[PDB]
């Protein structure tokens, strides 16, 4: 039952703040370092440095993250934040909180999630979905393009998560500010048509939920 | 700074056999009698894991299939038997002094035998091209090894500009890639042409995997 | 390695050794990490309890994580007996510059000691 949770990922734009937050649950808040870690699609991971909850003193920064970075706490509510404040290209990144063990012997045992953080001028566009059908073998691979929309990510199931097995989404690729990716899926030949084949697209930057049925050309 | 360095970078594993990575640290992680250094996996688009703290002490829930040595300033992760869901990269890391620091990794590849891809080709959605688009979508599923070559063809003839490809990371479960490979036009440049045709070159066959459709 | 400690009781402790600490001068105990004291004596009782007491800029604190048997680490009258004593610092442990630690120990105490010149950091 130990979990720490993020905030979502959000789209800033250069020169904005970003208060990422960090809830803790399920052990003494209290007793135990609060670390954070950088890390860029290209590269690996940066500790960022570290805030002691049982003190409440001035936060360890390393040398990368003086000054526009500030950790701080919400002891009562089991919550860690990291602001960044006058967001550059750089800053483009997954932010993840991470437990010190009690003492540094246990390592970083807990770590959330992540909160990507977008850093764009370009502006949230919702996607269009479009049937990927057979045009006019034992088994079919149908699929689901996902076309023209900022910023990730998208979520593509489907059959709401019934058709798991034989699925694969694509990663994004960006072009002129925009992405785009596909997702296939792989069913017998003799349960489609006959057996309904429908993608679940998300977006939820612009609030969109799309369902596309997969009908035959 | 603690630099942590990796040995090797990148490593092709096969089921059942022994994965031997290094982590080397410029200066000496140890205080008094224990080691501070932790190694961690990470999946894609998920947080690092620690498997192991301090060394040599093993995270309870992470299998002894995994096991650190070392000391002072070089340090081992050994990973066997290695399994499917080992495809991953694994980082070092060190506790002795401010600041903490990460190896730069090693990205694990689980070796299986050879497959050729799954293809299949689609025509641009009616939907999409009363909005003035249209793009084609091949799909390459299932396939080892990553390298793989594909060939867009209209009429007959080779197209170059255009074309955007995107493969998985290895598959968790049975160690394929998959790529997809989008030749996106504008409704115009797509109703002037009838034939398009998608063609995987890999490994597997000297034979091009091709499919094709007509728009009429 | 050897460092100055005081003797609350009767003189049964003649030295205590800390790893990286000389004499009287600053001693670092880096929180999160191990602290390490090597201590030997000749108490004047057949026979053990170990009690530490710490003050960190007068928070007077019993400390947390005590492994409390001497004979754990480890005796008659008349006769010397040494210990090598090993205390994990918690992480999160406050820093000081004015840190006093205080330990001692079958019919009342053993040995006593009050050292001074440590520091917390890190």
């Amino acid at each position: 039952q130990i979990q720490l949770v993020q905030s979502g990922p959000e789209l800033k734009k250069p020169g904005e703040t970003i208060k990422i937050s960090c809830k803790a649950s399920g052990y003494t808040f209290t007793n135990y370092g609060m670390n954070w870690v950088k890390q860029t699609p290209g590269k690996g991971l940066k500790w960022m440095g570290w805030i002691n909850p049982y003190t409440g003193e001035e936060p360890s920064y390393a040398d990368d993250f003086k000054g526009r970075f500030a950790f701080s706490l919400e002891t009562s509510a089991n919550t860690a934040y990291l602001q960044i404040n006058n967001l550059n290209n750089e800053d483009m990144a997954t932010y993840f909180c991470a437990r010190g063990g009690f003492t540094d012997y246990y390592g970083m045992d807990y770590w959330g999630q992540g909160t990507s953080v977008t850093v764009s001028s370009a502006k949230t566009t919702p996607p269009s979905v479009y049937p990927l059908a057979p045009g006019s073998n034992s088994m079919v691979t149908l699929g689901c393009l996902v076309k023209g929309y900022f910023p990730e990510p998208v979520t593509v199931t489907w059959n709401s998560g019934s058709a798991s097995s034989g699925v694969h989404t694509f990663p994004a690729v960006l072009q002129s500010d925009l992405y785009t990716l596909s997702s296939s899926v792989t069913v017998p030949s003799s349960t489609w048509p006959s057996e309904t084949v429908t993608c679940n697209v998300a977006h939820p930057a612009s609030s969109t939920k799309v369902d596309k049925k997969i009908v035959p050309r | 700074d603690i630099v942590l360095t990796q040995s090797p970078a990148s490593l092709a594993v096969s089921l059942g056999q022994r994965a031997t990575i290094s982590c080397k640290a410029s200066q000496s992680v140890d205080y008094g009698g224990n080691s501070y250094v932790n190694w961690y996996q990470q999946k894609p688009g998920q947080p690092p894991k620690l498997l192991i703290y301090a060394a040599s002490n093993l995270k309870s829930g992470i299998p002894a299939r995994f096991s650190g040595s070392g000391s002072g300033t070089d340090f081992t992760l050994n990973i066997h038997p290695v399994e499917e869901e080992d495809a991953a990269t694994y980082y070092c890391q060190q506790s002795n002094e401010d600041p903490w620091t990460f190896g730069g990794g090693t990205k694990l590849e689980i070796k299986r035998a050879d497959a050729a891809p799954t293809v299949s080709i689609f025509p641009p959605s009616s939907e999409q091209l009363t909005s003035g688009g249209a793009s084609v979508v091949c799909f390459l599923n299932n396939f080892y090894p990553k390298d793989i070559n594909v060939a867009w063809k209209i009429d007959g003839s080779e197209r170059q500009n255009g074309v955007l490809n995107s493969w998985t990371d290895q598959d968790s479960k049975d160690s394929t890639y998959s790529m997809s490979s989008t030749l996106t036009l504008t409704k115009d440049e797509y109703e002037r042409h009838n034939s398009y045709t998608c063609e995987a070159t890999h490994k597997t066959s000297t034979s091009p995997i091709v499919k094709s459709f007509n728009r009429n | 390695d050897q460092v100055d400690v005081k003797d609350c009781a009767n003189h049964e402790i003649k030295k205590v050794l800390v790893p990286g600490c000389h004499g009287s001068e600053p001693c670092i105990i880096h929180r999160g990490k191990p602290f390490q004291l090597e201590a030997l004596f000749e108490a004047n009782q057949n026979s053990a309890k170990i009690e530490i007491k710490a003050s960190i800029d007068g928070l007077e604190v019993d400390v947390p994580g005590i492994d409390p048997n001497a004979c754990h680490y480890m005796l008659v009258k008349g006769q010397q007996y040494d210990i090598k004593y090993t205390w994990n610092v918690p992480k999160i442990a406050p820093k000081s510059e004015n840190v006093v630690v205080t330990v001692k120990v079958d019919n009342g105490v053993l040995a006593c000691a009050i050292a001074t010149h440590a520091k917390i950091r890190d």
